[PDB]
């Protein structure tokens, strides 16, 4: 389970090089924008449950057969249990965005996540739309041009961070396709 | 099933990421790598060993149930290959009785205390039908164990809240200590023996020192008897407008 | 891998729970190291060739049996693989002051090496005699800065105490 | 029993003794707010019932 | 755990004799009345919620003491521990009425429970308080003579089922005192 | 009681290992953002009256159905009992800037309040809306520091994210 | 009751004399130390209410193992005889400072007390910090005079030493 | 376990008060020389292989009869079961110095532990010259008066540091008295 620093060492141990001064000013890269990034992580986790509920709630109003008899948010243990689902894709995007590498989402939430939603009926074409309801709402909070909760940060440039965290909402939305 | 001790004054339980790895079909698991997995082998070797400081020369002859644990991730598969070693039944089987060595199954891979003289006899039912192998693998192929630890964590003591019997808890607590504590101590001789076969219950000291941090270890105790009198019927009664009434 | 953003990602996700601001204040503390253990980490790049060569021609002075027959290095041949598998310690060393936890140093370069030491009767004293010839020859005030020297010589000392 | 959801909002009124967790309880059970100890006080066990009438 | 038949037979089996006409006319009486035994029971399990938490709430009200700072009902992780305890106590008074015979109260619920208090540092004399509140709240539903809540019943005396109920409550005080 | 001290050594007792150099750095961030979340505590400290008088009637204001027959707020007593339970979720969050981490709400106040105020009758959105008023009372340069009011402004929304 | 009268009354009755010319010059001395003492007396029985209440919580603010099960501060009525048991106390204090002796406190309070507070199991520590909370509690100009504050806490260490 | 942050609010929480302006300068004051706290627990377990290890033999050249047949360590399954044994006692004396509270060395370490000591004939005469001989080079460490191992560190002092850890050698030395 790795993060950003333990990236370029993975790299480098196929060389067996020392990391020298040519690929540690990608990491002085890190640290620059370190409060950049604490500023943004910050900003998903207090707006979660609301990031959740308004995800999964728009992809039954944008499917109005997902609560038919049938259906696959149909009863209350279903509708729980869709809800539980989403609060942990979220929660994994989160730390990957914390860490700066994939590799905490794609080993501890997306092996086995294709199989098992085949195995139960879970469809699909309903999961990419909720996982990209709360994608493009990350961004909102993240460049602050959310139309609620205008939070309060520092005055620069955070659409790189914005843009990396759009990647590992690719990463959920390729691996349960 | 609230239990305000368990996720909140003790740790959370460890084992491996998921259970959704072996359904998937490039992998077994989420491959944990060797930092992340011998830090796990420390967690099952201080459960189904109690605190038995294991030695170099004692760890050379579980060499071929790691190998196997590193490959086929499953835990409940290295804990079966732990008990039927040379290693569980010298420190558990050899030199005890036949009732302390059946309170620490149910402390090593349940993580709870026998409630019964009934479900106890029916463990020397398996006994005499197979040996104490017969005991261990009806124990980790049961349905209690499934529906609480599975191959996913390490069997831990667990605090529910909704304990089939009060007397489940007391025998728990008994049964763990603290975390300084092994349980070579007694020569022999079953803790719970005489409390299993009777029908009494525990000592209200001995339960407390296992306790976990921040919840009263001890206070309670009237200076007076610490179980009941089963002989005694005493006079409660309730007061109406007229009187009082001893609905008895 | 052991860092120090992987110990706060893996206690959250073993109770279930989103990164609060403890995890948070934990990242701002690698933010200050930084600035020793990255510039100890790039000394160590490019005066390895001066330093590898300095401890194991001193780490045959205080263990001057170990050119005799029948003990390790009684030909040259090994001598030059045992300049190997120290170059493989600098550049695992190297590695951690880049990582911050001891991630490189323990799941690569510590863990079975009791099991290979063991059988193949390398003696392990003469790595502590080799490695801590490193601490005292490195010298603050001139060499490197002042928590570069005392990040470098705290990951010197890890696997001295695992060796031993 | 009045209802209180029929008024205009701004018009029902509520307001506590006090914002304290250690005024409305102590660490004994002697409160003058919470529970059965709010007949504990020095004063309030007589009244003014000499007002009205002798009816 | 035993029932009220199986009572019977387990004191006959003390002198190895017959359940003969002598001994059957307390059992004959057991199944004439026993409509109104199921009658009482599903008087208590359909108000059992509200009587948790007066009875709980109402022994907060005679001692004030249990909800400051040092009392054993402080934050919300001791109360919720019991309101938990207090259903559990109504549950297993309610398979007792149930069966006629304290048998299953005595052993899962009441055995052992002096030895959890005094470890844990539960207080029980406002504990034995909470339990003789619903003593009083379970006579009043049998007997139809509760202020809210008349429930619909025929015409007769519980009297005798009032007062067993009443004496099973009577072993939980009994038991952790 | 999750810190960031009382977590980087319930991880460092659970592998059995010794105060690392990765935990030496995690302290170095409670060295930097103590300042930020001290002087956010100490300003709650000379000012819970105020704070708690408000945050207590905007839940009256909003909520004018509590005082019917059978309601959370039927009597005096239970509006004394309203007003203590939002003094002691802010002396909670006074609690949670001093510790560090977001320890002493979750294993004080939050930890059975599903539970407790379920079988109570007492609405989750009544105490959401004082927790909720006063997020957004606090201004920015007037009330506390830029980076102090991040930290306040991080457990309240914590609280109404547990709550609801 | 041990008094300034009853002193000389009953020393000068077990020699078998009349009132002596020293026995009329210590009520001189219970005359020009009056004006203090019955000051005290009278700023305690206006405002006793609230000295009582603000010392029976200094008990269980020390001592919160009293709440604990078996102990003495378990319920209501425990309670209520214990907030009863100080008001006891700080009456005869008060009673103390008008008749001019150790006399009320002697009699009523502090002759078998200790045979009462083992025998029912009453910490006798506990029965202290509220009386040695008062004593700290009076400030000199503020609530009374200077010798009015000196009569009122040498008769609150009186007590204090009694049951010590 | 309590950190030294965390003993100052629950000493609050018994009175039910607010952590105040009073009490904070012993909380700056913790943070203002808590560089001193992370410069001296290295100190420690940098050399902590070493410390165990000159700790027992020294127990041997005092008490010489522990390695004759009866004593306790006599074999070399014992002598290798008090080297390790002392390597706990080390650990937690060492959290208990990055906490700042005994917390986690009593709970964790101190509960029960003479208590099977007298179970397993351990003479706990000769264990607590065991403790007291490293609690004598943990302090000069800290101080920087040892005669090898010259740790270059900043000027100033240690010497409370160096006495709360002496502290916490006394706490597990009087526990196992
Ligand atoms: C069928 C019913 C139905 C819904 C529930 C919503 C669901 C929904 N909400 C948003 C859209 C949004 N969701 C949020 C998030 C929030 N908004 C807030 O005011 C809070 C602060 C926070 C949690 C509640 C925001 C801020 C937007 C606006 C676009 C944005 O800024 O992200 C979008 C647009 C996503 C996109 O297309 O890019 C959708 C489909 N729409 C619907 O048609
Ligand atoms: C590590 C990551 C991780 C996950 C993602 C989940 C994945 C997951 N989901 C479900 C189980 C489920 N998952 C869903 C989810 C959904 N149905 C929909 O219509 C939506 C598209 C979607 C929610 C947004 C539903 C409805 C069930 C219940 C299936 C059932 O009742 O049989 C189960 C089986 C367990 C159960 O049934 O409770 C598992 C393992 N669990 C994990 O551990
Ligand atoms: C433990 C918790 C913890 C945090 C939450 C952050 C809090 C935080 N954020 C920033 C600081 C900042 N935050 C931003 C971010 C933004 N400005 C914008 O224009 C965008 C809207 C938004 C992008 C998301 C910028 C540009 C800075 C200043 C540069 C920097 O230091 O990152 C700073 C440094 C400036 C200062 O000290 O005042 C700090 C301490 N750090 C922490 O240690
Ligand atoms: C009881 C039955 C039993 C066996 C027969 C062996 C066989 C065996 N070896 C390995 C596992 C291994 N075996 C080797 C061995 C070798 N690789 C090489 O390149 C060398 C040629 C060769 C040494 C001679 C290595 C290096 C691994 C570990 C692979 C890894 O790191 O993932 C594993 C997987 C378990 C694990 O992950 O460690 C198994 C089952 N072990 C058993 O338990
Ligand atoms: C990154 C790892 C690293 C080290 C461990 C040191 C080790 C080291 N020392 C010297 C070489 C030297 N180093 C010193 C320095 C000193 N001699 C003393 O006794 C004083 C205490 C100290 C002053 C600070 C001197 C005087 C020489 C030249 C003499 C010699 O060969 O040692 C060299 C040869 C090239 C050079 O000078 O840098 C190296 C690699 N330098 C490193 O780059
Ligand atoms: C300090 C606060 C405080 C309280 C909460 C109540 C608590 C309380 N409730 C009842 C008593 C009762 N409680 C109920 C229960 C209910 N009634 C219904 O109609 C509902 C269905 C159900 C939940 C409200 C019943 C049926 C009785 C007894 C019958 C009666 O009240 O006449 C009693 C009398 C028990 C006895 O006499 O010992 C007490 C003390 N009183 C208090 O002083
Ligand atoms: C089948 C039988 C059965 C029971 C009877 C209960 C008994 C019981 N109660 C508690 C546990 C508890 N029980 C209480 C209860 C109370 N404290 C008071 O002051 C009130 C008087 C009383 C509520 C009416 C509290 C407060 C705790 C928690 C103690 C703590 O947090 O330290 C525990 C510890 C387990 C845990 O919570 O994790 C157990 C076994 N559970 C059972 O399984
Ligand atoms: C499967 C679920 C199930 C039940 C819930 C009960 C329902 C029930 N109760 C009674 C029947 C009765 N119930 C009562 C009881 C009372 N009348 C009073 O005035 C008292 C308040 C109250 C005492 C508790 C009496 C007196 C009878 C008639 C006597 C009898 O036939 O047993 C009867 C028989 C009369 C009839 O058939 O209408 C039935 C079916 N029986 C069941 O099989
Ligand atoms: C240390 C942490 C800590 C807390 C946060 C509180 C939490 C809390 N509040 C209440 C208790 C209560 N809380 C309220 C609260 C309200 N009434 C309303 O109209 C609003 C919804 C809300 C104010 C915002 C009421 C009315 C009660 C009394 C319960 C009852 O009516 O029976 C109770 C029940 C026990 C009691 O009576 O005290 C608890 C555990 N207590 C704690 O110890
Ligand atoms: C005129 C002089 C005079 C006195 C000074 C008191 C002295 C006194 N106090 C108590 C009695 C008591 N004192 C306490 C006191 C306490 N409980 C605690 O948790 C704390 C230790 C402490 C509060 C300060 C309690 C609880 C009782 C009652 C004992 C009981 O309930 O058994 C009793 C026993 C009789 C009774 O029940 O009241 C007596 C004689 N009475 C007098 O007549
Ligand atoms: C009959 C016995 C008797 C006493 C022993 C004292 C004790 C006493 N002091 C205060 C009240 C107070 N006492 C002080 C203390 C002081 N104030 C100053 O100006 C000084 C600098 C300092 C003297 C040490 C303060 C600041 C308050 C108000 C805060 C508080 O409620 O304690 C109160 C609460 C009532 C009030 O004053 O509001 C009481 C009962 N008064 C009495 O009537
Ligand atoms: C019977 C046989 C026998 C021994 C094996 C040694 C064991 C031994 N060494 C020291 C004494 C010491 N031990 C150390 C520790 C160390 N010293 C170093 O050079 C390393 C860096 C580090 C690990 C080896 C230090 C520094 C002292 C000197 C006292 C001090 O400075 O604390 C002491 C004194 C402790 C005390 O006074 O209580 C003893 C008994 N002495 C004996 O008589
Ligand atoms: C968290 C804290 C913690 C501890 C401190 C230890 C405590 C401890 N030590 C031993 C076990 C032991 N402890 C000693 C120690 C000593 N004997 C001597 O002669 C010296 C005076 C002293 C230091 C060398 C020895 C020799 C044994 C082995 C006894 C045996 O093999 O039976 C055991 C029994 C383990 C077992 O074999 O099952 C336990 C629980 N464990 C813990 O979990
Ligand atoms: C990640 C790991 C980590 C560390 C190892 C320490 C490293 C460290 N120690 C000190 C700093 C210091 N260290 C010492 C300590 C001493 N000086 C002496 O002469 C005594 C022998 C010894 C007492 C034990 C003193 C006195 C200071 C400077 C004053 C202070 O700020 O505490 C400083 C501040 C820089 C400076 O003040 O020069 C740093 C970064 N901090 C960390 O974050």
């Amino acid at each position: 389970m790795l993060d950003a620093f333990s990236r370029v060492v993975v790299n480098s141990d196929a060389k067996a090089a020392y990391v020298g001064g040519s690929d540690l000013q990608a990491l002085k890269s890190f640290i620059a924008d370190g409060n950049k990034r604490l500023d943004a992580v910050n900003s998903i986790v207090s707006n979660a449950s609301c990031m959740v509920s308004d995800a999964v709630s728009g992809m039954i109003c944008e499917n109005p057969g997902l609560i038919s008899p049938g259906g696959n948010c149909y009863t209350n243990r279903r509708m729980a249990a869709c809800l539980r689902d989403g609060e942990i894709i979220l929660r994994y995007v989160s730390y990957a965005l914390l860490a700066g590498d994939a590799s905490v989402l794609e080993d501890r939430c997306l092996n086995g996540l294709k199989e098992t939603y085949i195995a139960l009926g879970v469809p699909t074409n309903s999961s990419i739309r909720a996982v990209s309801i709360m994608k493009a709402q990350a961004v909102a909070f993240i460049t602050n041009t959310a139309t609620e909760r205008k939070m309060s940060f520092a005055a620069g440039d955070c659409t790189s961070l914005a843009s990396e965290v759009a990647s590992y909402f690719d990463r959920v939305g390729a691996a349960i396709s | 099933a609230f239990s305000s001790i368990q996720n909140v004054l003790t740790d959370a339980p460890l084992g491996t990421p998921s259970a959704m790895g072996f359904l998937d079909e490039r992998t077994e698991k989420p491959l944990m790598g060797p930092s992340e997995m011998d830090e796990l082998v420390y967690a099952v070797y201080k459960q189904v060993f109690g605190n038995a400081h294991i030695m170099e020369s004692e760890r050379a002859e579980l060499r071929d149930a790691e190998s196997l644990f590193r490959y086929l991730r499953d835990v409940r598969e290295f804990v079966r290959a732990l008990a039927k070693s040379n290693a569980y039944t010298s420190r558990f089987l050899q030199g005890n009785q036949q009732y302390r060595f059946f309170e620490l199954n149910f402390k090593h891979l349940l993580g709870r205390g026998p409630r019964s003289l009934e479900e106890m006899a029916s463990h020397s039912a398996l006994y005499a039908e197979g040996g104490f192998e017969a005991v261990i693998d009806a124990i980790l192929d049961s349905d209690e164990y499934a529906q609480e630890f599975g191959s996913t964590v390490v069997p831990y003591c667990r605090f529910k809240g909704e304990y089939p019997t009060n007397e489940e808890f007391n025998r728990m607590l008994v049964l763990k200590g603290a975390n300084s504590t092994s349980d070579k101590a007694g020569k022999g001789r079953s803790k719970l023996c005489y409390s299993i076969a009777a029908g009494c219950s525990q000592n209200w000291l001995s339960m407390s020192k296992a306790l976990p941090f921040g919840t009263e270890k001890g206070t309670g105790f009237n200076l007076i008897s610490s179980s009941r009198n089963p002989a005694a019927r005493p006079r409660i009664g309730t007061k109406i407008p007229g009187g009082v009434v001893f609905s008895s | 891998m052991k860092s120090v953003i992987t110990t706060v990602v893996s206690a959250a996700d073993a109770a279930g729970r989103f990164p609060s601001n403890s995890d948070l204040e934990s990242i701002q503390g690698n933010i200050q190291r930084s600035a020793a253990r990255l510039e100890a980490a790039e000394k160590l790049a490019g005066n390895h060739e001066a330093v590898v060569k300095e401890a194991g021609d001193a780490c045959f002075a205080k263990y001057a049996y170990l050119k005799n027959p029948g003990e390790a290095g009684e030909n040259q041949e090994k001598i030059n693989k045992c300049y190997r598998d120290v170059d493989h310690y600098m550049r695992l060393v190297n590695y951690c002051l880049v990582v911050g936890g001891t991630g490189p140093l323990d799941e690569w370069g510590i863990a079975g090496a009791r099991e290979v030491y063991r059988t193949l009767n390398l003696p392990t004293s003469a790595y502590v005699a080799s490695i801590a010839y490193t601490r005292d020859r490195l010298c603050v005030p001139r060499d490197m800065s002042a928590q570069a020297g005392v990040e470098f010589s705290a990951y010197l000392d890890y696997l001295i105490n695992a060796l031993s | 029993f009045v209802d209180y959801q029929i008024f205009a909002p701004g018009t029902v009124k509520v307001s506590p003794d006090s914002v304290n967790a250690n005024e409305l309880n102590p660490v004994s059970g002697m409160s003058k707010y919470i529970g059965k100890t709010q007949k504990l006080v020095g004063d309030q066990g007589i009244s003014d019932r000499s007002d009205k009438l002798p009816m």
